[PDB]
Formats: C-alpha cells, sequence, structure tokens
C-alpha cells in the first residue's frame, strides 16, 4: 500500500546501519541513489573541529576550490562552458549508479594540483606582458593627437 | 514579439466588447438608453461602433501575420 | 414558490451529493478529490441562500427619479 | 593557454559533480560512531514506513554484488525523539503548501491546513474580486501558462515570472469561482445582467424628473436582482447586506478550523484540553456570535410587516444584553431575555 | 522663534480685546452661555465619539514602532524572542478595542429630535456627556498606549540578554494596562445616566 500524507505527516521510526568499514564508501552512495533518508547527529556531543575523517574532507574542498578557479578562467576569456542539455544520464533517478574506484578519484585529486600550476603559470606570462600593453598603448594616444 | 501580442489580444476583445455593445443600442436596452442622461438614439451609435470595432479587426489580422512569421 | 422552505430544499440534496461524493470519489490523491469539492460546494451554496435570503421580505424598495416615462 | 583550456573547458563539467557526491558521503559518515577495537559504525536515521520494504530489498542486491552478506545491517526501534515532518505533495498541491511552510512547519502528525487552503483562499479573492469581467481575464493568463508548461519548464525564466509559473494553479481558481461571485453580484465591467425575471416592478405612469418607487411581485432566484442598478438608494441594500454576509462567512470558516483541534487531541489522546481547553472557548463564542449569527437569518425569514411588528435592531439587541439585562426595546422571539 | 511667538500675540489681542468691551460697558456681550445654549447638541456629541476611536487608535499605534522597531532589533542575533514578546502588542491593540466599543454604545444614543424639544434640559445634557466622556477615554488610552510600548521595548532588550528577566518586568506593563480600563470605567458612569435625544 502508500499512504497518502496529505491530510496528516508520513508515520515513520529511525533505523539502524551496522555499516563495514571495507563498503563504507560503497554503501553509503547507494542512499545517496536512493534518496529517502535523514540522518541524525550522534557525533555532535563531541567538538566540530576535530572529527575521524577530517584527513578527507579537508584535502577535497581544496580540490573541489580549484575547479572555481578553472571556471574563472573561463569568464575574463571568451569562451563558453559547453554544458549538457539533461540530467538524465548521471543516475539522478531510479536507476542505480557503481560507485567509482579509489584510482579515478585519486586522479582527481592529482589532475587538480598539477593541471592549475600549468595554468598558473601561463596567466603570470600573460599579465607580465599584458600590463607592457597599456603602458605603452596609451603611451601611443597622446602622441597621435599631440 | 510583445510588441504585437500588446495590440493583439487588446485588438482582439475590442472587436468582442464592441459588436455586443452595438448590438444593445440598436435593440433599445434598457441599462443602456432607459435613464434621461443615456443617448437617446440607439441606432444612431451602433452605426458609429461597427466601424470602431473593424478597426481593431485591422490590426488583429495586420499583426496576425506579424507573429505568424 | 419562495420561502425559507426553499433554501431547505436545496440544502439536503447538496448534503446528499456530498455524501455520495464521499464515496464514489477515486483512490488516486483521494483526499484531494474528497475534500476539494465537499467545501467548495458549501461555500457556493451559503454565497446562494444569503443572496435569497435578503430579498424574501425587504424593509427598504429601490427609488429613483431617472427612468424615461416610455419603459 | 586558450587551446588548453578549451580542453579542460570540455572535459571539466562532468567530472565536477562527481566528486562534489565523494565529499558529501564522508560528511554524513563523520555523524556515525566509528568504533576502533571493533570494526562497526553506527549511524541511524529516518525513512518513511511505506518504504521500508524497497530499502530492505535494495540492500540485500547490494551485498550479492559484494559477496559479504553480512547478518544484518537494518533493524528499527522506538524512541521519544521529535520526528520530523513530511508531506507528500505533486504539482497542484505544491503552491498551496509552499504558504503554510513559510509561517511554520507543521508538529508531527496533526492537521495539514494545506487542503482547506486551496478553495478557502482563492474564494475569499472572489468576494472582494467580485466581478465577472475581471475574473475571466485572470483565467486565460492562468489557462495559458498552464498548457505550455512543459515548454516553459526547460527554458530560462526571471523571478517575477518564476512566481507565476509556481503559482499557475493558484491564479487558474481565482479566476473561476470571481465568475461564479459576480453572477451573484450582478456585475460585469460595472454592468448588469438581466436574464431572469425581476420580481419587483414599476407603476403603470409616471412622468420626467417625477420620483418613483417599486411594488415587489414575487423573488429573485439567483442573485441580486437587476432592478437595483442606476437606483438611488441601492447602497443602502448592498452594505446592509455585503456585511451580513462576511459576519456569517467569518463565523463559519473559524468553526471549522477549530474543530480541527478536536481531531487532534483524540489522536494523541489528550481529554484534559478537550475539557480544559476547546470546550470552555466553544462556550463562549458561539453564545455570543452563534446567538448574534443565527438572529441575523431569523429576522430575514420574517414578514415583520405584515405581523405589524417593528423589526428590532441588532446592535441594540446584543449591548443591552451587556448592560441592562433583562430589558429589550423591541422583541425578536418568545423568551429573548430569557435566553 | 516664529511659531513660538505667535503664542505671546494671541494672548495680546484677547486682553486688548477683553478690555476695550469691558472699559466700555459691553462686558456681557462677550458670553459664552448662548455659546453654549444655541450651538447643536449634535456637535457635541459627534466629536466625543470620533475622538474617542480618534486619540485611542493614536495611542495604540504609537505603542506598536516603539515596541516592534526594537524587537526587530533584537532579533538579528537572538530570533527567537518574536514570539515570546508578541504580548506587548497585544497590550497595546486592547486599548483600541476599548474605544471602539465605546463609540457603538454612544451611537445607539444619536437620535433625531424635534426642532422645539431640541434645546432642552435632557438633550444638552447628554451632548456635553458624551463629548467630555469621549475626550476621557480618548486621553487615557493614547497614554496608556505609549507607557506600554516604552515598557514593552526594554523587556524586549532583556529578554535577549537572559530569559529570566522578562516575566519580572509584565509586572509593570500589567500595571501600565490597568490605566486604559479605568478611564472605559468612568467615561460611562457619566454616559450611564444620559438618555439619547427625543
Amino acid at each position: 500500500e502508500k499512504e497518502e500524507a496529505i491530510f496528516r505527516s508520513a508515520e515513520m521510526a529511525l533505523v539502524q546501519f551496522y555499516i563495514p568499514q571495507e563498503i563504507s564508501r560503497d554503501s553509503a552512495y547507494t542512499l545517496g541513489q536512493l534518496g529517502l533518508v535523514q540522518f541524525r547527529d550522534l557525533n555532535s556531543k563531541v567538538r566540530a573541529f576535530q572529527r575521524t575523517f577530517v584527513n578527507e574532507i579537508r584535502r577535497l574542498d581544496n580540490v573541489e576550490r580549484q575547479y572555481r578557479y578553472f571556471y574563472s578562467l573561463l569568464k575574463k576569456h571568451d569562451i563558453k562552458l559547453y554544458e549538457g542539455d539533461t540530467d538524465k544520464y548521471l543516475d539522478g533517478s531510479g536507476e542505480l549508479y557503481v560507485p567509482p574506484s579509489g584510482s579515478v578519484i585519486d586522479d582527481y585529486v592529482r589532475n587538480a594540483s598539477y593541471l592549475e600550476e600549468r595554468l598558473i603559470q601561463m596567466e603570470d606570462a600573460t599579465d607580465q606582458i599584458e600590463v607592457q600593453k597599456n603602458d605603452l598603448e596609451q603611451y601611443r594616444f597622446i602622441l597621435q593627437s599631440g | 514579439t510583445g510588441k504585437a501580442w500588446c495590440c493583439t489580444v487588446l485588438s482582439a476583445f475590442g472587436v468582442v466588447i464592441l459588436s455586443v455593445i452595438a448590438h444593445l443600442f440598436n435593440t433599445n436596452h434598457e441599462s443602456f438608453v432607459g435613464s434621461i442622461n443615456d443617448p437617446e438614439d440607439g441606432p444612431a451609435v451602433a452605426h458609429t461602433v461597427y466601424l470602431a470595432a473593424l478597426v481593431y479587426l485591422v490590426f488583429f489580422v495586420f499583426c496576425g501575420f506579424q507573429v505568424y512569421l | 414558490m419562495s420561502s425559507f422552505y426553499t433554501v431547505v430544499g436545496v440544502f439536503i440534496v447538496v448534503s446528499a451529493m456530498s455524501v455520495l461524493f464521499w464515496i464514489m470519489a477515486p483512490k488516486n490523491n483521494q483526499a484531494v478529490w474528497r475534500s476539494t469539492v465537499i467545501l467548495t460546494l458549501a461555500m457556493m451554496f451559503l454565497m446562494w441562500a444569503i443572496t435569497f435570503l435578503c430579498q424574501l421580505h425587504p424593509l427598504v424598495a429601490p427609488r429613483r427619479s431617472d427612468l424615461r416615462p416610455e419603459f | 593557454l586558450e587551446s588548453e583550456l578549451y580542453a579542460i573547458a570540455k572535459e571539466l563539467d562532468s567530472w565536477f559533480q562527481d566528486v562534489t557526491r565523494e565529499k558529501a558521503i564522508f560528511e554524513i559518515l563523520n555523524k556515525s560512531n566509528y568504533d576502533t577495537n571493533r570494526k562497526i559504525l553506527i549511524a541511524e536515521g529516518w525513512i518513511p514506513r511505506d518504504e521500508l520494504a524497497t530499502l530492505q530489498a535494495r540492500l540485500g542486491e547490494m551485498i550479492a554484488r559484494l559477496g559479504i552478506d553480512v547478518p544484518s545491517i537494518i533493524q528499527v526501534l522506538d524512541t521519544n525523539h521529535t520526528p520530523p515532518t513530511f508531506h507528500r505533495t505533486n504539482k497542484f498541491t505544491a503552491g498551496f503548501q509552499s504558504i503554510c511552510d513559510c509561517y511554520g512547519i507543521a508538529q508531527y502528525r496533526e492537521i495539514n491546513a494545506g487542503l482547506p487552503t486551496i478553495v478557502t483562499f482563492p474564494f475569499m479573492f472572489a468576494i472582494m474580486f467580485g466581478d465577472m469581467g475581471h475574473g475571466f481575464l485572470m483565467t486565460l493568463a492562468a489557462l495559458s501558462l498552464v498548457l505550455n508548461e512543459k515548454k516553459i519548464n526547460k527554458m530560462k525564466r526571471g523571478e517575477i515570472f518564476d512566481m507565476a509559473f509556481t503559482g499557475r494553479y493558484i491564479i487558474l481558481l481565482m479566476g473561476v469561482f470571481s465568475m461564479y461571485t459576480g453572477f451573484l453580484y450582478n456585475d460585469i465591467f460595472s454592468k448588469t445582467m438581466t436574464i431572469f425575471k425581476s420580481g419587483w416592478k414599476w407603476p403603470d405612469h409616471w412622468k420626467k424628473g417625477e420620483s418613483i418607487t417599486a411594488t415587489s411581485v414575487g423573488t429573485y432566484p439567483i442573485g441580486l436582482d437587476w432592478a437595483w442598478h442606476g437606483t438611488e438608494n441601492a447602497l443602502l441594500f448592498s452594505n446592509s447586506y455585503k456585511m451580513k454576509l462576511s459576519i456569517l462567512m467569518g463565523f463559519i470558516h473559524m468553526t471549522y478550523s477549530y474543530f480541527f483541534s478536536l481531531a487532534n487531541h483524540l489522536y494523541f489522546n489528550s481529554m484534559i484540553d478537550i475539557i480544559g481547553n476547546f470546550i470552555p472557548g466553544l462556550l463562549f463564542m458561539q453564545g455570543i456570535f452563534g446567538y448574534l449569527s443565527v438572529c441575523i437569518v431569523y429576522k430575514w425569514a420574517v414578514d415583520w410587516v405584515k405581523d405589524g411588528k417593528p423589526a428590532p435592531g441588532l446592535l441594540n439587541m446584543l449591548i443591552n444584553m451587556f448592560l441592562s439585562p433583562g430589558t429589550i426595546d423591541d422583541e425578536l422571539y418568545p423568551h429573548q431575555a430569557k435566553v | 522663534s516664529f511659531s513660538h511667538f505667535l503664542y505671546y500675540l494671541v494672548l495680546i489681542v484677547v486682553i486688548v480685546y477683553g478690555l476695550y468691551k469691558l472699559f466700555t460697558g459691553h462686558g456681557s456681550d462677550i458670553n459664552f452661555g448662548k455659546f453654549l445654549l444655541r450651538t447643536s447638541p449634535y456637535m457635541w456629541a459627534n466629536l466625543g465619539i470620533a475622538l474617542c476611536v480618534g486619540l485611542s487608535v493614536v495611542g495604540a499605534a504609537w505603542g506598536i514602532f516603539i515596541t516592534g522597531s526594537s524587537m526587530i532589533g533584537a532579533g538579528v542575533r537572538a530570533p527567537r524572542i518574536t514570539t515570546k514578546n508578541l504580548i506587548s502588542i497585544i497590550f497595546c491593540e486592547v486599548v483600541a478595542i476599548y474605544g471602539l466599543i465605546i463609540a457603538i454604545v454612544f451611537s445607539s444614543k444619536l437620535t433625531v429630535a424635534t426642532a422645539e424639544n431640541m434645546y432642552s434640559k435632557s438633550n444638552l445634557y447628554t451632548g456635553y456627556s458624551l463629548f467630555w466622556a469621549g475626550i476621557t477615554v480618548g486621553a487615557s488610552n493614547l497614554i496608556c498606549g505609549i507607557a506600554v510600548g516604552i515598557t514593552g521595548a526594554t523587556a524586549a532588550i532583556s529578554d535577549a540578554a537572559d530569559s529570566a528577566l522578562f516575566v519580572k518586568i509584565l509586572v509593570i506593563e500589567i500595571f501600565g494596562s490597568i490605566l486604559g480600563l479605568l478611564g472605559l470605567i468612568v467615561g460611562l458612569l457619566m454616559a450611564g445616566k444620559a438618555s439619547e435625544f427625543q
């Protein structure tokens, strides 16, 4: 059957997951694919600055920081982000998604770090001589009407 | 574009409101010529409202071809 | 036939249709149908009865000095 | 830089999101208790009871892909915390549920006030807006946004235009019910409708500039009789009408909202509030405004002219019963001062 | 200043005009009596019915922006107080309902009176009573509406610091609302005897 839950709320109890360490990641993706569960923080009694998997997430947000700077370089220059038309091919619906392996993701954090350093070099070269462009390009303008 | 929809929908209902108005002065409806302040002659008015209603049918068909293309 | 019983005549017809629709409504989004219609008919009814009772035995009548003598 | 930037840009959008998940997964795994001596991760969460079985059936398929097949990773208990609130919503009920949510999140397993809000809200708009001509226009702009909703969903939109599309079903009803009212008010673009016979009647003969008064014949069935338009004393009728409408329409909307209190105390099994909170307020206002609402109907179904009695006033009736009780100026019915 | 210079001058014309009519033997011509006997008793009653609801509603809306404008201030760092300090908005409104009741009580007494029995004893009393009943009830509630608002912003602050201070302050704000109830009483004892116009 199916409860409608428009005259009253939906009746619901809480449920535990004794998750293994081997598949700690791989089982948790599936809930995110499913999208019906809300968790309760028992770890809130412990402080927020020191937690278990901070060494992991702290590494990733710095890696996710850098991707916004890749998009920023697209903004300045005459380029468009070639985008997808729909979101039906990323397993957002009921269909499942096998999670990536560590080698897929270890390459990403690696690809974030060595890639930008090439881009930080090329933009310094441009800016080192682009400031030379405007200082002289103005110097001729006063001469044209001299 | 939007500049034509304005004169389209306006001219559309303008034809439909004015056509019904003309039919009532002709037939001497109480609410429209029953009082003294209202005009005395009915069909002398309906002959004026047909003509004005055509003017909106001009802009309905004219700008009706423009939105089509 | 114009009297307070006429209101009562329609209060029964509408308080019967309100019961048959409680029964015959489809299961799919059933409280949507069930509460929408019954709650609507009453507020359509109340505004008809009140508009009707105020005309049965009025205390003031229309008065004007504007009509043409031809009417 | 640009041929490289062009090369990175095509790849970027795909594996942008794929890392955002991978960090979010560990945000919710922090909140579990990670025991060191024993490899057990304890995470507890809420799940609607309808989809226990989907979760049970779906979990079993993952562990077959793995070959581990732990003895059990699922168990439910009852506790005394506050569970959250979730109402299921389709395209229709959502624009009406977005309104009741803004004022307050409803307690667990009480009445949602979003079902009566589907009809009371746009119908009260009709009482004020109240015209067939304007209400017709609101419907069409709501009859356009609705039909083409699949085109409009994909394309981008402004912000003034999103709220219209988010509430395209709110505006539909306000235009429909505005046409049913104006047929009773008998207004269309400030003009009237002359379909049925008028129960009023004029004299047989008069002259120009000479005042006249009407004679009643019968009753006008559906709405305001069209003889009032253009008249001198019209507003002495509508004003004394529309007041008594809104009082009765306010006495009904409130009490209907007030018996939802009763249908909640009977759920959580709290009987003291029925005898403590509900009933005393029921006996207070029903004994004042229920007496005011019922007398107004009695005054209308009584021909005070034929009987020869004067029609009593209702303001002096409500006042003297507090100040000078047991006293009357004009009688309404037997044993009035007794009640 | 200019607006303060007039007030010294209106006093001076009244004193020249008060003597010129006196040293010449015309002092009885400035007769406030005839100004009270010949003026229509309906004017004095329709002012006490509009000033009662007039000066009362000014009281309520005054106390609301002293109250609300500070509740919104404290609720930038402590937004939990908006539902606990709502009470002070109720005691500012109720005085308006005290006024709206009197105006309906006195409107019952406005009737039509003949031309011969207009300026009689029972009709001059009524107008003069319905007038000073509207000033008393409209001035008392005008001030109760201000002493509650002021007192309502101090509790809206102390609640934000520590919640233990709130209930201890309503004993002040409840003694502020008594004042609006005492004019409501005295305003009626005046008009308890006055009979409608004949």
